[PDB]
């Protein structure tokens, strides 16, 4: 899946993002910690504290993992495997926290991104990170 | 819900908001974003493309009519209940809206406030707002419990 | 929620069901049918397996105990939610499990009581019984709300 | 994203529905009427009425596709390709729909198949049934 227009916003868009992508990171686990507390008991010995370095730091891996993503469209499953053996297999993440996430992100970038952050762009960049949730809940066994 | 400190912050950032603007980019990006849900607004014309929709006169007609709804929520925090009981009617009882569309718009909303106010829409503000979301599509999901 | 007539319906076909095993089977099915549950219950043992979590003792046991609290809230379907007041504050407060797992079990139940009664649970049975367990998933998620 | 055991699993119960699939697609699609009554309104021009021919009709079209499907665990993007089309854009179903009849079908299972109806055979038929709603909610940014 994933269509070409919509691989073409994320592209731009993901491009848009440029450097800023681990302070966005950064900034959507932070906005989804406040917004959405259950997610907090993931993140146990943490300090997740405004500011926290480990939060700062974790941004940074995330964002990392989506870019390796932007750039891998079309072998998403190939390019995040790694990762959905981790949240899947050994955190155990309930899936309903992908969703948290991917909002908090989508308030990131539409906070940082107002003239770049059209309905149509809105509209594949959510199409992309359901498509990397459903990759990353892929192995429950 | 709401602390006593929660609402302050809601209520005094509430003032800023320009309810015809940001009515009509959220109905807007729903009918975008959450195709199916255009099925409901079958009657308020073109839909066929993103351009269609932002551009409707009736989809930013009633966008304007649904964030008036959110402002009166929003003098009734205590009591949203109440407040939405008759909307809660007309979206469940009538239209048959799956409450987890209420969701998607509250969602939306946070969305659009956040690409219209920027660093003003703090990670704090967004998190007092997902409470007022949350209370809202949970009024008006009412009727369906 | 139920009519008197519906309330009869799903009281007399209760009176069928044995709890321990209906329990056991229901708890278990969750725990194999959604892997991320079994995070809740790390202290149970041995979940590796579906044959591990079907014969766990203390699966076994909760699973009586979730049964238990079921039979409760049938005996008062018009206060759900003050018959699992206390319940709701440790599954929202203390465990902090999403209420959309609340769901899950509730559907969890339909399934296994198909599976045991067979031709006997008919549509319109089932149908009560979607009733019921949404409420009590409402009733458990209200600390949430 | 179906793992050796539950390709087998589903092929394996799949076989035992054999011949009934059609009769038990009919009896999914009225106990999601009856418990979901919200998802009438997709059926109008439909006789939804308790033994409707109508309803035993469409019911033997979802057997037959889910038979084609359980055939196609490698390609159900392929194999639903004209599916997805339907569901998604013409009549774009909301996704909460398929969750309704998913549920149908595992009780309407387990009420006919009830030694064949493991813990491991149901959570394998529940992972084939959310792939083959991914697949018929694909193109649906
Ligand atoms: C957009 C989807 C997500 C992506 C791309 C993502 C990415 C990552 C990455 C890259 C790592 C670090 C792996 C390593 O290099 O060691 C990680 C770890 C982790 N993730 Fe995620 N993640 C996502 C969603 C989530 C969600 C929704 C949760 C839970 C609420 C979560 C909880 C965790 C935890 C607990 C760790 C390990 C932290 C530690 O102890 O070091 N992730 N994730
Ligand atoms: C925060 C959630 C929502 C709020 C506060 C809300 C509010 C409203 C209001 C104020 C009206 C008009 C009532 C009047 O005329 O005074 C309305 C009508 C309507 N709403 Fe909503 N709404 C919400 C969500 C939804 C969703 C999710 C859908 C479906 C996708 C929906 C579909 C409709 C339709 C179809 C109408 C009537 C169309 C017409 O008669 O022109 N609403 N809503
Ligand atoms: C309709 C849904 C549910 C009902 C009626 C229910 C009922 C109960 C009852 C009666 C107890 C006894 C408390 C104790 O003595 O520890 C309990 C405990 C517990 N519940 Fe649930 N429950 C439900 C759903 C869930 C779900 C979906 C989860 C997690 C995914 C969950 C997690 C737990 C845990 C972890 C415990 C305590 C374990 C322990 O302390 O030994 N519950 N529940
Ligand atoms: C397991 C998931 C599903 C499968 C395998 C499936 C399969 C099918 C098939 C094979 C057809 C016949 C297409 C044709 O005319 O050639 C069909 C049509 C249709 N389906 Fe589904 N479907 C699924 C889910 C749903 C859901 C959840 C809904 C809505 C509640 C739905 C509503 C419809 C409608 C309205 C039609 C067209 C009926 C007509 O006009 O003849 N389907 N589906």
């Amino acid at each position: 899946v994933l269509s070409a227009a919509d691989k073409g916003n994320v592209k731009a868009a993901w491009g848009k993002v440029g450097g800023h992508a681990a302070e966005y990171g950064a900034e959507a686990l932070e906005r989804m910690f406040l917004s959405f507390p259950t997610t907090k008991t993931y993140f146990p010995h943490f300090d997740l504290s405004h500011g926290s370095a480990q939060v700062k730091g974790h941004g940074a891996k995330v964002a990392a993992a989506l870019t390796k993503a932007v750039e891998h469209l079309d072998d998403l499953p190939g390019a995040l495997s790694e990762l959905s053996d981790l949240h899947a297999h050994k955190l155990r993440v309930d899936p309903v926290n992908f969703k948290l996430l991917s909002h908090s992100l989508l308030v990131t970038l539409a906070s940082h991104l107002p003239s770049d952050f059209t309905p149509a762009v809105h509209a594949s960049l959510d199409k992309f990170l359901a498509n990397v949730s459903t990759v990353l809940t892929s192995k429950y066994r | 819900m709401l602390t006593a400190e929660e609402k302050a912050a809601v209520t005094a950032f509430w003032g800023k908001v320009k309810v015809d603007e940001v009515g009509g980019e959220a109905l807007g990006r729903l009918l975008v974003v959450y195709p199916w849900t255009q099925r409901f607004f079958e009657s308020f014309g073109d839909l066929s493309t993103a351009d269609a929709v932002m551009n409707n006169p009736k989809v930013k007609a009633h966008g304007k009519k649904v964030l008036d709804s959110f402002s009166n929520g929003m003098k009734h925090l205590d009591d949203l209940k109440g407040t939405f009981a008759a909307l809660s009617e007309l979206h469940c009882d009538k239209l048959h809206v799956d409450p987890e569309n209420f969701k998607l718009l509250g969602n939306v909303l946070v969305v659009v406030l956040a690409r219209n106010f920027g660093k003003e829409f703090t990670p704090v503000l967004q998190a007092d707002f997902q409470k007022v979301v949350a209370g809202v599509a949970n009024a008006l999901a009412h009727r369906y419990h």
